[PDB]
């Protein structure tokens, strides 16, 4: 029917759109704030990651529309590894902006320590270096099969494609929705008992915008990521219908993840956009 | 009490003024003397 | 670079390095300047905390307050008052007592707290007021409570209701949303005077992190 | 007596203003000068290091060093030419106004809300800028202080006065007054015998050193005078005030010459400098921006916008080579 | 002010001594140290240079790897360990403060030294090794292999005088600019690779043997030595 054609036009979408973000929120950060806060070098690396996720949606389209690989192996092999490597430091920056800003609200006190330039560029760091550590085991270990009669790229080496499944679900997933929630939920919980917030007629407007905003980065994250890890795990534990053509609806939803971080932690912003 | 204030004002009444074309000429003059050695009119 | 020039490089960024740890240690500090009146609304602050400007530090909860006791300086406060644009608070001081003594002592400039809440520094500079003198309002009020202070009351005695409508008085000088008024009871006998100052710091910081963190 | 000697002084007011009428005008009275169009200085150096507001600066007699107060509870002695922090000297008191550099070069002067001129001594032996001479005895902050020489100052301060003070002894040999707002600016005749010094009660006085007594007065303005300074012939100064106006006054003439405002300028002055031959005014406003007017013929000849905050400080060097700025963004720039 | 050396005596060849320097009256934490040799017969020679900080280190060619310099600021006391001695190590060694920015004046103050005795540089040469010679005025020389005026206007040969059985002292920095303590009868001169020292009116208590030293580039290389007696 036309499953094809409207995947193909969400891709397409979610490419444009990434792009368009990214490029706008490093311009708007490089051009203004000279990135003088914690906060803005936390956007610059979630733009830089999310960015580097998205220039990698013709690679997945054309995947699905050759259905075997007109890239080649060097193609395969850093493809895989920036896909991954980049993948992980998006997340652990969602995470660290998450912890960020419980640190700057629930402890206002070490925040004047622990929220230094200098160590958001520390945790920065360590991010970049836990990431690189997954991407050179993708570029090392990855390669391509013949299988039937199609060619495809995967962690080919037992348990060295099950266990790195499981690991990259607990690393990637469960770890840091759960330090979103945490950290989200005590925030909005402190923050309810805080002047300028309070029961009047003009603070619990402010207050319900702020929970609003809030709850809809958390659905945003469960939603494009749920669907994806449920596929791989229920796949994990002939495959050429609509259930392998869904694949790739989880996948455009993953990235579209990816494309609505700068929508929600960028031009969502009051020290943004003026 | 005012006294002071008045003698004051009286002492400083009581002087010397000059018309304003020989300030001006005096202040013109002085640019035009030293207009070769102002450079804002290099080190670094 | 000479070897002498490169001694003096050398010399400069230890210069520099020590002008860094030295604001390092000096950005947890917090500044607090604290104004009000000669009766009784500066020292028994400056005492329960615990020539020209009077600096007194402490260490309440890891946290460095220091406190600018500028009251010996009798001239005017425009040519000084842009030198504390950059403080946490304001400590402002309004004596109850004086409610019916000449000096009237409500009425210090008519705008002893207009001024302050309006100087084009504090314009987002909360304030932290001090009720002065409690137990004397609760011992004196019985004394001619619609007088020269405020000839609009048509309200209640006893002190529960006039120390009410003093404050309510002074907060409505405000003008200001983003600006907050924190008010608070004194008698010069508690010893908890310290946690009032500290929970509107924390209010404050807490306010600013949150502009820091693009959510207000 | 009551009522006779604010007569007596109401008429000698009337008849000092009369004699100012008529000793004005005489042979609007510029030449067609071909004044310098538009001047475009641009920042050669940036000085980085004040982690506050800077408040004051001063230059050195051989223009390559310079120092700099900051809100922090520091001066900094800079070599403008390579950038280099010369010195880094702690201050007891973080609220200083004023900062002076002497002109034999051995010592530093610093001032502001404590009532204390503190002297510092730099070309001494041991290696470090110590304390010496923290001069006291002003009840109100001091708001400027120059060097006469290695062993006299004079202080500008917020109760209605100014002093001469000899260092050696530390104690104060002469007092000004006269002015009923606070004094905010001073400067220093190039002679070393006469200084004019403006209050916020809008006059500017203008003193003899040795005699103690000022000999004469100015009050043209509508607000608080902020800046001073000298001419450098020491026959007429320049100040500003926070009615967003600047005003040359002449010595001899004792009368408001030419003035400088603009419609759009609605700003407070917060310094005022000449160049070197006087040709050029150079002010720093509250709107971020140092205007250079044309000293001779009242126009904004040029604009300095660097500066993302108030600039607060402002100096020339002796040679004319550099103009150095100082602003609230906690950095000072160098200009040429 | 006062620089006390400490250790020296006679040692065996190969053995290995630790010279120590004890600095009171100033804040040494700031100064740049000097370690400098002299001859028990000729003219004086540098041996090591720390910073302030502990940050750049320079050691003579003749002496490098086996002689270590440090410095404790707590303790102020600064330290000379040297390794495998030889007979050329026989000499006579001195503390020297030195302060390094603009207008300073290093090599300003030199210890009371301390003996010692075993049982692309630069050519700085005095032509003249000694004047017979008060109450006149005399003129002495300085040469060297290199042009010591660099682009920012400054030259580099301090002069330094020697009386007998006295520390060296400084009397001129940077060509021409004269010391803390010092008469205004002293005066230098000169450009590239000649340089003079005058002394108008030689009153008494100025017999000795004058030194120029180098400070454009390391090693610090020292001259002859001019002898004036009467
Ligand atoms: C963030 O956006 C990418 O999402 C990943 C999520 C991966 C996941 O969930 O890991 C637990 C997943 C699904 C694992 C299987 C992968 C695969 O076999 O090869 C693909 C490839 C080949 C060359 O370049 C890329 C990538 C792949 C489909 C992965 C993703 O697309």
């Amino acid at each position: 029917p036309a499953i094809p054609v409207i995947i193909t036009a969400v891709y397409s979408v979610v490419f444009v759109v990434g792009l368009v973000g990214n490029s706008l929120v490093m311009f708007v950060i490089i051009r203004y704030t000279k990135m003088k806060t914690a906060t803005n070098i936390y956007i610059f690396n979630l733009a830089l990651a999310d960015a580097l996720v998205t220039t990698t949606m013709p690679f997945q389209s054309t995947v699905y529309l050759m259905n075997s690989w007109p890239f080649g192996d060097v193609l395969c092999k850093i493809v895989l590894s920036i896909d991954y490597y980049n993948m992980f430091t998006s997340i652990f920056t969602l995470t660290m902006m998450s912890v960020d800003r419980y640190i700057a609200v629930c402890h206002p006190v070490k925040a004047l320590d622990f929220r230094t330039p200098l160590k958001a560029k520390i945790i920065n760091i360590c991010i970049w270096l836990l990431s690189s550590s997954v991407g050179i085991s993708a570029i090392v270990l990855g390669g391509t099969k013949v299988r039937v009669d199609v060619i495809e790229c995967s962690l080919q080496f037992s348990w060295w494609d099950l266990f790195m499944k499981i690991c990259v679900f607990i690393f990637a997933f469960v770890i840091p929705v759960l330090i979103i929630i945490v950290c989200y939920t005590l925030m909005i919980l402190r923050l309810k008992s805080v002047r300028l917030l309070s029961g009047s007629r003009e603070k619990d407007r402010n207050l319900r915008r702020i929970t609003r905003l809030v709850l809809v980065v958390v659905a945003v994250f469960v939603v494009c990521w749920t669907p994806i890890h449920i596929f791989i795990l229920v796949e994990a534990l002939s495959h050429s219908t609509a259930a392998l053509s869904s694949y790739y609806f989880c996948i455009a939803l993953g990235y579209t993840n990816s494309s609505l971080n700068p929508i929600l932690y960028a031009f969502l912003d009051e020290n943004f956009k003026r | 009490q005012a006294r002071k204030l008045v003698e004051q004002l009286k002492m400083e009444a009581n002087i010397d003024r000059i018309k304003v074309s020989k300030a001006a000429a005096d202040l013109m003059a002085y640019c035009e003397a030293h207009a070769k050695e102002d450079p804002l009119l290099n080190p670094f | 670079l000479s070897a002498e020039e490169r001694a003096a490089l050398e010399r400069s960024k230890a210069i520099e390095k020590n002008l860094k740890e030295d604001g390092i240690s000096a950005a947890k500090d917090v500044k607090l300047l604290l104004l009000g009146a000669g009766e009784s609304g500066k020292n028994t602050i400056v005492k329960q905390m615990k020539t020209g400007i009077v600096e007194t530090h402490f260490t309440f909860k890891n946290l460095h307050f220091r406190l600018f006791d500028v009251g010996a300086q009798r001239s005017e406060r425009k040519k000084w008052i842009h030198c504390f644009e950059d403080v946490t608070a304001i400590i402002f001081c309004v004596a109850l007592s004086g409610y019916d003594q000449v000096l009237n002592r409500m009425h210090a400039s008519l705008k002893l707290f207009d001024s302050i809440c309006n100087n084009k520094f504090f314009i987002d500079t909360s304030i932290i007021l001090f009720l002065n003198k409690k137990d004397l309002f609760g011992e004196k009020i019985k004394k001619s409570p619609l007088t020269i202070c405020f000839p609009e009351y048509t309200g209640p005695n006893t002190y529960e209701d006039a120390a009410a409508y003093i404050q309510a008085q002074f907060e409505s000088k405000n003008r200001s949303p983003n600006k907050e008024i924190y008010c608070h009871m004194t008698c010069s006998t508690d010893t908890n005077n310290i946690q009032v100052v500290f929970d509107a710091v924390t209010d404050i910081i807490i306010a600013n992190n949150l502009r820091g963190c693009g959510l207000y | 007596e009551l009522d006779q000697l604010r007569q007596e002084a109401e008429q000698l007011k009337n008849q000092i203003r009369d004699a100012r009428k008529a000793c004005a005008d005489a042979t609007q009275i510029t030449n067609n000068i071909d004044p310098v169009g538009r001047i475009q200085m641009r920042t050669r150096r940036t000085l980085r290091g004040h982690l506050a507001k800077i408040y004051a600066m001063h230059w050195g007699t051989d223009s390559r060093l310079l120092v700099s107060a900051s809100q922090d509870g520091k001066l900094i002695i800079w070599d403008s030419y390579t950038t280099n922090k010369v010195h880094a000297i702690p201050l007891r008191s973080s609220w200083v106004m004023t900062c002076a550099y002497a002109p034999s070069g051995n010592y530093v002067a610093c001032g502001g809300l404590d009532n204390i001129c503190s002297i510092y001594n730099l070309k001494t032996r041991e290696g470090n800028v110590r304390v010496s001479r923290e001069l006291a005895g002003h009840t109100g902050y001091l708001s400027c202080c120059r060097f006469l020489d290695d062993n006299q100052i004079v202080t500008s301060s917020g109760d209605t006065t100014c002093a001469l003070w000899d260092i050696e002894t530390g104690q104060q040999t002469t007092t000004f007054t006269g002015h009923t707002g606070d004094v905010m600016s001073l400067s220093l005749a190039p002679d070393t015998r006469l200084f004019v010094s403006g209050a916020c009660d809008a006059s500017a006085k203008l003193w003899d050193v040795r005699e103690g007594m000022c000999r004469q007065t100015f009050t043209g303005h509508e607000s608080d005078i902020n800046a001073i300074c000298f001419f450098p012939n020491g026959n007429a100064f320049a100040t500003g005030s926070d009615d967003a106006t600047c005003r040359l006054f002449d010595l001899r003439a004792d009368q408001e010459l030419m003035t400088y405002s603009h419609d759009n300028i609605i700003c407070g002055i917060t310094s005022v400098s000449f160049s070197k031959s006087g040709r050029l005014l150079l002010a720093g406003y509250d709107d971020f921006n140092c205007n250079v007017w044309d000293a001779l013929k009242a126009d904004r000849a040029g604009v300095l916008a660097g500066h993302d905050n108030r600039v607060s400080c402002l100096g020339v060097t002796d040679d004319g080579m550099a103009v150095a700025t100082g602003s609230w963004d906690s950095f000072l720039k160098i200009w040429n | 002010v006062q620089l006390v050396e400490s250790g020296g005596g006679l040692v065996q060849p190969g053995g290995s001594r630790k010279l120590s320097c004890s600095a009171s009256g100033f804040a040494f934490s700031s100064f740049g140290m000097h370690w400098v040799r002299q001859a028990p017969e000729k003219g004086l020679e540098w041996v090591a240079y720390i910073s302030s900080g502990s940050g750049t280190i320079y050691y003579a060619d003749t002496v490098k790897g086996r002689f270590t310099i440090s410095r404790d600021d707590p303790k102020n006391t600064l330290f000379l360990q040297m390794t495998s001695l030889r007979s050329e190590d026989t000499a006579m060694y001195y503390c020297v403060r030195s302060i390094y920015y603009y207008g300073s004046s290093p090599f300003d103050f030199w210890g009371q030294g301390t003996t010692l005795t075993v049982s692309s540089d630069i050519v700085m040469t005095q032509a003249t090794s000694s004047v017979p010679v008060p109450g006149e005025s005399v003129s002495i020389s300085c040469r060297s292999s290199k042009s010591l005026l660099h682009s920012n206007g400054n030259t580099y040969l301090y002069w330094f005088l020697q009386r007998p059985g006295q520390s060296p002292q400084l009397l001129i920095y940077r060509m021409s600019n004269l010391a803390s303590g010092v008469p205004d009868r002293f005066s230098g001169s000169g450009s590239g690779t000649a340089f003079t020292l005058t002394i108008s009116r030689l009153e008494a208590e100025d017999v000795g043997v004058y030194y120029c030293m180098q400070h454009l580039e390391y090693p610090l290389t020292f001259g002859a030595g001019t002898k004036l007696e009467l």
